[PDB]
């Protein structure tokens, strides 16, 4: 009846109880400087025991971390979950369990993403948002809808334990989330494929969505959410950022997708900055092919970043990728469209292995 | 950084102690901090030449009550010891006998005196039950007695003996304190790549005993980040960012993370700007202080070798100027470097022009061509 | 080399197996002194114009340490290996028939095609 | 599947739609402004007077409230259009045009937009072009290579042309 909400709400219901009940009490917790904290940690600790059964045990180690993910840092959940050791024990069962196992790795991949670690949000969301019955899998579905399906009764009524909607997590804020990450990642990489340079491969959720749209008959301006993002993808192709950031508050407003979150405004700049950084980056993939070479005072100025961070990321990702391209700092300039030797070197190569390989048939 | 957390931090006596005695010695005679803990620190235990030294100056202020008692209680102690062992040579059981040896160990290692602890603690050789246990543990007290000595010879030589024994346990970090003492000894022993290698290993998730969980993430990252000689992309990629496990070490220290994703993701004036920051606390770590200017010095040439072989004609002056570093100081570096053929980077400071290398040209295409096509001939031949 | 003489060192037996016949080894010495020579000239030049100090890094490894003042003459005296604007006062030094070597290799990759049909 | 489902025998082109546009009865009713600048952009398009008729032609647009918000909406594609035209035909007066010239030859919303445009314009192929940021100049094509191939493709269609001529003379001598 506690950890889903505000310290401030619990710190009311707390407060609220103790003024009903008398004066004279018998407590075996010792008043802290935080006064919530050390109730939720000091049931917390009471309920794990080697002789404590896992779905009272595990019960409260989600509830910790679901807590704690939502009031206090990301890096103590996560140290909480990965001390913690439930794989096996999370999934099943604790009959509520499901609900923690699957709402604390949302609640920890909202945290994080709010922290502003994309690389670390899509690692964590991947799983759960892989499912095409997640709205269940989260335990939340109109209970009416199942309720004429699990009839009869005696059967049903188990199985209805789908948690509350105050519990409940809107699926619109989640998969705008990952969708937005899982763009800052595999653009770039997509774009890069796009210029074939193919050094590595990378997965982008919502890739499909993007490409069900391109083969579609028709072609409307932006109305669900998806779209938005979507939009903000074309526009990161075409290397307008500006485009990219506006369209994710079109979709977004519609969704209500940001306004979720009490610091909206801090991770929309920062989301504006990592979206400045990613969309100068896949600029540079795609029309390298045109460009033999380049100004970083211009690039600079037009993608409104800072040439320290220009610099670094072309340089960096030239290197990651051994892109053909040679930057003089000195003039701060870039050169490509180049080699021919190496590349015929390196084919030689290839060809040997295959022959190498079809000896081993022949033996 | 404060102290108190420091000495907190790390659970090892020596490190409690001779860790503030070194921040003392190391840094400022003056500074209060350093002695005050040590010697208030040093008064909790039966070590009076410790406390000797805290009673000359720079140490609290010496008191008679302190070392009599301390003094009285280990003659008395030394007596009992000695009856005992006499005794348990003459019950004929070995097991008596080796606790004998592990507590003539522990009173002359609380006592200070390091030479017998060792000695004694290895005594208990011959009357190991068996190696796994009695050998094992003799193993790391060997270890503890031998790094606090300063030996890191004796101390790879009982990780071989420990970890050559022929029973080992998975489920068991005695590996992971084996692993922190050979990356010790490496570390105390161009960079050896040894150990990164170890500290970047594994993590027990518990109690290091020998390594501060701060210190293997800060040891690891340096000593991996200065291989460029040893050092893979993957030792930079593979067994440094994409390992997970010592994620978890990493994220305990965050400036040394974002030190080498700084270095990683190319920008080496904010890798280097971190390190000039953190230079004076690593001045300040007991194991770090003597490989401290190697490493940082190391680093930056790899930067510099990044950045050199990226670029055929570079303008000296104007990355001096926009180094964020200063430009006469790097000239100075690259001037260091270039002799020992760390780098082969053709300049002059003079013109501020630098210029690196790596019908010649189209034969040497031509060269690797013939190259392949004498390989798929071979292949071909192996077929028939 | 350091590995090299080392391996004559050790195996110095073999290089025994008459003993007067084989008095100094001299076969074994003339072959390793050949073989020090062959790495320097695989670098080969085709480089326009060479810093000095990345030949001397380099020639350094020689046993001696005057040997790229005279090292490196000797070898373009050897004309293994071709070096430009040597013993120059600046110091540094520069480093149809494509043709002809292109058709050559395709009549090698025919050949190899040929070979595998055949096959 | 569209164009079948509104009657129409195929799909068009915008020349062919255009030439409805120009039947006199679409033109009877058009504002005269929009002929003129059908002449200037259809007709008789030069890029060395484009920008001044242009200039002139605006004017008369955003006064007129009907012609205004007719005019409005399009400022967009229009301004495509033009723009489109002035980089293709700027693509066969120049080999290598300084950047400062060619955005200046061209008007566009800003010197970065006016970049984007021509690099879509030779993403979707209507100008093949070499953009080198060092020297701030735009090549409409390894030198040597790309002089030889351009002297090629001259010195093919200076053939076309004595073939067609030949034609024409044979023609003469009936004469």
């Amino acid at each position: 009846h506690t950890y889903y909400k505000f310290d401030y709400k619990a710190h009311q219901r707390q407060l609220t109880p103790p003024e009903g009940s008398s004066k004279s009490e018998q407590d075996q917790a010792e008043n802290e400087g935080e006064d919530s904290a050390v109730l939720m940690e000091r049931l917390c600790k009471y309920i794990y025991a080697k002789d404590r059964t896992d779905r009272i045990r595990t019960c409260a180690i989600l509830c910790h971390i679901y807590h704690h993910a939502l009031h206090s840092r990301w890096y103590q959940a996560r140290d909480l979950m990965l001390m913690s050791h439930l794989q096996d024990n999370i999934q099943h069962a604790d009959p509520p369990v499901q609900i923690l196992y699957n709402r604390t790795m949302v609640q920890l991949g909202i945290c994080a993403f709010r922290q502003g670690l994309t690389k670390d949000a899509h690692n964590a969301l991947l799983d759960i948002q892989s499912s095409g019955r997640a709205k269940e899998l989260l335990g939340q579905g109109l209970l009416l809808r199942s309720l004429q399906e699990r009839n009869q009764e005696q059967e049903k009524v188990e199985r209805r334990r789908q948690v509350p909607f105050h519990l409940h997590i809107n699926l619109e804020l989640l998969e705008c989330v990952y969708l937005v990450s899982a763009m800052l990642l595999e653009i770039p990489y997509m774009a890069a494929h796009e210029s074939d340079a193919r050094r590595r491969m990378i997965s982008k959720q919502f890739h499909h969505q993007l490409r069900v749209g391109e083969r579609q008959p028709l072609l409307g301006p932006p109305e669900s959410m998806r779209e938005h993002v979507v939009a903000a993808s074309k526009a990161m192709k075409m290397g307008d950022w500006k485009t990219c950031h506006s369209f994710i508050i079109n979709e977004k407003m519609n969704g209500k997708v940001w306004d979720l979150f009490p610091e909206a405004d801090k991770v929309r700049t920062m989301l504006v900055r990592k979206i400045q950084e990613e969309s100068l980056r896949t600029y540079l993939f795609t029309y390298s092919s045109v460009y033999d070479s380049i100004s970083m005072e211009t690039l600079s100025d037009m993608f409104e970043l800072d040439l320290p961070t220009v610099h670094s990321i072309i340089s960096k990702m030239i290197i990651n990728e051994e892109l053909m391209a040679s930057l003089d700092q000195p003039t701060q300039t870039v050169v490509m469209h180049r080699x021919x030797x190496x590349x015929x070197x390196x084919x030689x190569x290839x060809x040997x292995x295959x022959x190498x390989x079809x000896x081993x048939x022949x033996x | 950084y404060d102290l108190t957390t420091r000495i907190a931090h790390f659970l090892d006596r020596h490190l409690v102690f001779p860790l503030l005695e070194f921040l003392s010695v190391k840094e400022i005679y003056n500074e209060k901090e350093l002695l005050q803990g040590k010697l208030d620190l040093l008064s909790d235990t039966n070590m009076v030449d410790f406390a000797m030294d805290v009673y000359k100056n720079l140490y609290s202020d010496d008191i008679p009550h302190a070392l009599r008692e301390k003094r009285t209680t280990v003659v008395a102690q030394l007596k009992q010891l000695q009856a005992e062992t006499e005794p348990i040579v003459k019950h004929g059981f070995r097991q008596e006998y080796l606790d004998t040896l592990y507590r003539y160990a522990k009173f002359q290692y609380e006592c200070g005196n390091y030479s017998g602890a060792a000695e004694y603690l290895y005594f208990f050789r011959v009357l190991v039950p068996a190696t796994d246990r009695n050998a094992l543990s003799s193993l790391w007290g060997k270890l503890a007695s031998e790094i606090l000595m300063q030996n890191w010879d004796a101390a790879m030589e009982d990780l071989t003996r420990l970890k050559e024994t022929i029973d080992n346990n998975s489920v068991s970090s005695p590996l992971q304190s084996l692993q922190q003492r050979t990356w010790l000894i490496h570390w105390s022993l161009k960079g050896r790549d040894n150990i990164i290698d170890l500290f970047l290993y594994q993590p027990q998730y518990l109690n290091a005993i020998q390594t501060m969980c701060p210190h293997i993430l800060r040891y690891l990252t340096t000593a991996v980040i200065t291989n460029k000689d040893v050092r893979k992309r993957r030792q930079v990629l593979k067994d440094l960012v994409k390992v997970i496990q010592q994620e978890s070490y990493t994220y305990k220290d965050p400036i040394t993370e974002f030190v080498e994703c700084l270095y990683v993701n190319f920008d080496f004036d904010g890798a280097q700007k971190k390190l000039r920051e953190c230079e004076s606390v690593l001045v300040n770590d007991f194991f770090l202080v003597a490989c401290l200017e190697d490493f940082i010095e190391n680093a930056r040439l790899f930067i510099f070798e990044t950045f050199c072989r990226i670029h055929q004609c570079i303008s000296i002056n104007m990355l001096a100027d926009k180094l964020n570093m200063t430009p006469e100081e790097a000239e100075r570096w690259i001037v260091n470097l270039i002799r020992n053929a760390r780098l082969d980077a053709k300049i002059d400071s003079k013109l501020g022009h630098v210029v690196m290398g790596n019908x010649x040209x189209x034969x040497x295409x031509x060269x690797x061509x013939x190259x392949x096509x004498x390989x798929x001939x071979x292949x071909x031949x192996x077929x028939x | 080399p350091q590995v090299y003489e080392e391996l004559f060192s050790y195996s110095c037996p073999k290089f025994l197996s008459e003993p007067f016949l084989q008095q100094l080894k001299v076969f074994s010495d003339e072959v390793q002194q050949q073989a020090q020579l062959s790495t320097i000239r695989s670098f080969l030049k085709l480089y326009t114009t060479m810093p000095v100090a990345k030949l001397a890094g380099f020639l350094d490894l020689t046993e001696q340490e005057f040997r790229i003042q005279l090292l490196v003459f000797k070898h373009k005296m050897k004309n293994l290996v071709w070096t430009s604007g040597i013993s120059a006062l600046d110091g540094e030094f520069q480093s149809x028939x494509x043709x002809x070597x292109x058709x050559x290799x395709x009549x090698x990759x025919x050949x190899x095609x040929x070979x595998x049909x055949x096959x | 599947r569209l164009a079948t489902l509104l009657g129409l025998q195929a799909p068009p082109t915008r020349i062919g739609l255009i030439n409805d546009m120009v039947r006199f009865n679409v033109l009877q009713y058009v504002v005269p402004e929009v002929k003129d600048l059908y002449n200037w952009l259809e007709v008789e398009f030069n890029p060395l007077k484009l920008c001044e008729r242009v200039t002139k032609v605006l004017n008369w647009v955003r006064e007129q409230p009907e012609k205004e918000p007719e005019l409005q909406q399009y400022v967009p594609q229009l301004q495509n259009n033009t723009i489109l035209r002035l980089l293709q035909q700027v693509s066969q007066i120049y080999q290598s045009i300084e950047f400062s010239r060619l955005t200046s030859l061209v008007p566009f919303v800003d010197a970065f937009q006016l970049e984007r445009a021509i690099v879509d314009a030779a993403r979707h192929c209507d100008l093949q072009v070499r953009i080198d940021h060092t020297s701030r100049t735009l090549s409409f094509g390894x030198x040597x290579x790309x002089x030889x191939x351009x002297x090629x493709x001259x010195x093919x269609x200076x053939x076309x042309x004595x073939x067609x001529x030949x034609x024409x003379x044979x023609x003469x001598x009936x004469x």
